[PDB]
RNA sequence: GCGUACACGGUGGAUGCCCUGGCAGUCAGAGGCGAUGAAGGACGUGCUAAUCUGCGAUAAGCGUCGGUAAGGUGAUAUGAACCGUUAUAACCGGCGAUUUCCGAAUGGGGAAACCCAGUGUGUUUCGACACACUAUCAUUAACUGAAUCCAUAGGUUAAUGAGGCGAACCGGGGGAACUGAAACAUCUAAGUACCCCGAGGAAAAGAAAUCAACCGAGAUUCCCCCAGUAGCGGCGAGCGAACGGGGAGCAGCCCAGAGCCUGAAUCAGUGUGUGUGUUAGUGGAAGCGUCUGGAAAGGCGCGCGAUACAGGGUGACAGCCCCGUACACAAAAAUGCACAUGCUGUGAGCUCGAUGAGUAGGGCGGGACACGUGGUAUCCUGUCUGAAUAUGGGGGGACCAUCCUCCAAGGCUAAAUACUCCUGACUGACCGAUAGUGAACCAGUACCGUGAGGGAAAGGCGAAAAGAACCCCGGCGAGGGGAGUGAAAAAGAACCUGAAACCGUGUACGUUUAUAUUCUGUAGCAAGGUUAACCGAAUAGGGGAGCCGAAGGGAAACCGAAGUUGCAGGGUAU
């Protein structure tokens, strides 16, 4: 499908099968299942890329996935981040991308609403827990990638 | 003096069996081992 | 107006205290202090404490006119088992 | 008081120490079996001077 | 080191002594704080005949949290924070807004 | 005389709140202590009637150096009495002194906390007090030293090991009954419990005279697959491999004798200084008003900090009550971890040589070898005989040929690995006093058995004892009533919330986890998937020695198929 960044009126492309692939209930079921359970069972990499996509094409579908062409703050101050995100009027987002920041990292340490995590380390759980979720274009190559 | 001489603690310590049986009781932990 | 007097884990049986007030139940204070003087019951004293009890706590707190004193709800319970205790309770008013 | 009587020299010292242990204990045990001496830190004070004077000439000499 | 020591000036915060302020006289050691007329209580003493017994009812005053009772200063009227600070060659404890200095 | 229902009562604890409690895991050190007296007890030490803890007649402690230092003098659990308050009150830490008796207990005796001693030194007194020593076995060294000159046996002295306990692991030597074939033979139980020795915290072993044989893997040490395949058993129950194939680690050694040039890297011990920890600690963010409510931490309004909304408690639910946390710092002296640094002994590399000789093998007599020589075996004896040595041996299907190994009778090698008696920290789709530990409590206590051994029940006042001052009755007791505190006393020390069973009164009326088999659904992809063990700031992603399907079928003449892996469900086999 194409996504819209909202900062520079640049129309991105991403893969179908990512963003525009059908809801499994199912497999999302069976995924959460899986990660509740482990947090031993068997996990696949193909259930996880599977289950990724599902989801982030519902919360695309949904309207819950937001991209920006970069997100961070010049100081590493937690008011910095609690004003930008003010200025978005978001209160309960999850903040991916790529390389960690150690300024953003420090600024959204305190925010319980707002949690930090490397793209390799996303998790289905993270992703339902907060309504929307606030990623960078290098982050959706970096997922598109990894899914294949 | 038949309870000094029975169950005394050197003569019990004269053998083996009174080392490990105090040893024991000592581990259980109480009060008193023989009297 | 009304009086209370009682006393806790009487070393006595409940039944021969229970069977002994009921020889008063329903009869004047003064009354049955006076047929009680002469009982011989062991029961008898702690029955002449509780009553004297009653009027000096009436005399000392509650108004005049103790002569006309009427009892009106005494009774015994069984106690705690260490010869079973008992306890004695009195309600007495002159209404 | 802890170091006012370090420099003194080992003679006094003993006399001192023995002189203490011999009277003061004495004086404060007949006082505490009579119920004088009300005050009980004269007890402490005293049992805790002569540990302190016997605690040196041993290592110090 | 106590934020709260002899001679130091507070307020209670809460506990039926709102608004009345007081100077610390005693401080427990489980943490519990005396300041003459912020709480009297009515304390029942067994009357003895030795002992110069004071007679009836006492009217002390009893012990009560530190942390239900807050720092006071005069600068400002008001009961702020404090914390300490190193001075020339002493640690010292210091308000805060605005620092005042003690 | 009782019953039909209600209210008050007393032995009474179903229910619910958690706790100064236990139990299961994870990450690290330690992975032993001591004759310089190990572990544990007995008795004492407080102004003390008693307990925990500390200590030992110098007794809830002392000298020194650091941090903090204005409350403390340990608490249970109060009271009396103390010092100082800005560095000699008190608290924590390191370094030192003392440390009664028994206890291996070590001078002797002996009944555990008891008795009796001897030798030498100091005693400013020599009545008497303090200190050191006074046991046994074994070894090394020194001095003496009979038979017997020396040398030995024996004796004296200096030094070293052991006097015991400790949960588990390793090897070796023995080791049972219960045990399933409805008992039982070959066997399983089981080489389990148990007894002994050695000493290591990890141990042993640790680098081929290794296996197939004519191609091949190349140290020891642990792990999933192969694999419950072969094989073993009245082929039944049941037991049970690797050559070989992947991961952790992979380092090999040396001398084995001669010299050359040599004190050339390394090792163990011993100073200096650098960095980080152990060993006391420092700083460290931010809020009010009304309402409600005993009290706010309940919620309403608008603010601040957040590297810190992890957590503790504070009159009910707290970021701004604080203690704390994130984070930044800190050692006078002692201490581990790596460095450059001076020194004492080992001490580099090069060449030339042997390859650990009464040794391999062999004879007459056993051990366990399921099998007493029978279809028959390995280390060897009591003793003798007896190989060329690297040009040779073990050998390999014995063989010719060909091939691996050793260079044959020295041992060293931390690495990857089993476990926690105890120490430090964290977590609990673990429990809540009939549970959890036997014991949340003065619990391995009371108590029982003269010993082994067994073994309980017993908790919740009140947030704050602020504990019902006082007055009266009562016997100057016990008990109760007014008054008062207390939110509440339908919270009162016999004190958390509190239903009945039982007994009385008045009221209206009458008298088993777990290993397989099969079927159900659901989901990925597709002739594919799952990857095992492992790597991996970590269920991300890699990693298929390992499993099955599989453009194949068929008779490799010939023609030309869509299965697996997870989840939840059930029945069956013990």
């Amino acid at each position: 499908m194409e996504l819209v960044l909202k900062d520079a009126q640049s129309a991105l492309t991403v893969s179908e099968t990512t963003f525009g692939r059908d809801f499994n209930e199912a497999l999302v079921h069976q995924v959460v299942v899986a990660y509740a359970a482990g947090a031993s069972q068997k996990v696949n990499k193909k259930m996880y890329r599977g289950a990724l996509k599902s989801i982030l094409s519902e919360l695309v579908r949904q309207d819950r996935l937001i991209v920006v062409e970069k997100f961070s703050v010049e100081a590493p101050k937690t008011k910095l981040l609690a004003q930008k995100l003010k200025d978005m009027a978001l209160e309960d987002v999850l903040i991916i991308t790529g390389e960690l920041d150690e300024n953003l990292f420090l600024a959204a340490r305190n925010l319980h609403k707002v949690d930090v995590r490397d793209a390799t380390g996303i998790d289905p759980v993270s992703l339902i827990a907060f309504d929307k979720v606030v990623m960078t274009a290098d982050a959706v190559k970096q997922v598109e990638e990894m899914l294949a | 003096l038949k309870r000094n001489r029975s169950h005394g603690f050197r003569a019990r310590m004269a053998t083996k069996n009174g080392r490990q049986v105090l040893a024991r009781r000592r581990a259980k932990g109480r009060a008193r081992l023989t009297v | 107006m009304e009086t209370i007097a009682k006393h806790r884990h009487a070393r006595s049986s409940a039944q021969k205290v229970r069977l002994v007030a009921d020889l008063i139940r329903g009869k004047k204070v003064s009354q049955a202090l006076d047929i009680l003087t002469y009982t011989n019951k062991k029961a008898a004293v702690l029955v002449k404490k509780v009553l004297e009890s009653a009027i000096a706590n009436a005399e000392h707190n509650d108004g005049a006119d103790i002569d006309d004193l009427k009892v009106t709800k005494i009774f015994v319970d069984e106690g705690p088992s260490m010869k079973r205790t008992s306890h004695i309770t009195v309600v007495v008013s002159d209404r | 008081m802890k170091a006012k009587e370090l420099r003194e020299k080992s003679v006094e010292e003993l006399n001192t120490e023995l002189l203490n242990l011999l009277r003061e204990q004495f004086n404060l045990r007949m006082q505490a079996a009579s119920g004088q001496l009300q005050q009980s830190h004269l007890l402490k004070q005293v049992r805790r001077d002569v540990a302190r004077v016997k605690t040196l000439l041993n290592e110090k000499a | 080191a106590a934020k709260i020591r002899r001679d130091d000036e507070v307020i209670v915060l809460t506990g039926k002594d709102k608004g009345k302020r007081g100077k610390v006289k005693n401080v427990l050691s489980s943490g519990k704080v005396i300041v003459e007329g912020i709480n009297l209580v009515k304390k029942h003493q067994k009357p003895v005949p030795a002992l110069n017994q004071p007679g009836g009812i006492v009217e002390k005053e009893a012990a009560i949290q530190v942390s239900n009772v807050a720092i006071f200063n005069a600068a400002t009227g008001k009961a702020d924070r404090v914390g300490f600070r190193f001075e020339d060659g002493k640690k010292v404890r210091f308000f805060k807004s605005n620092s005042e200095t003690i």
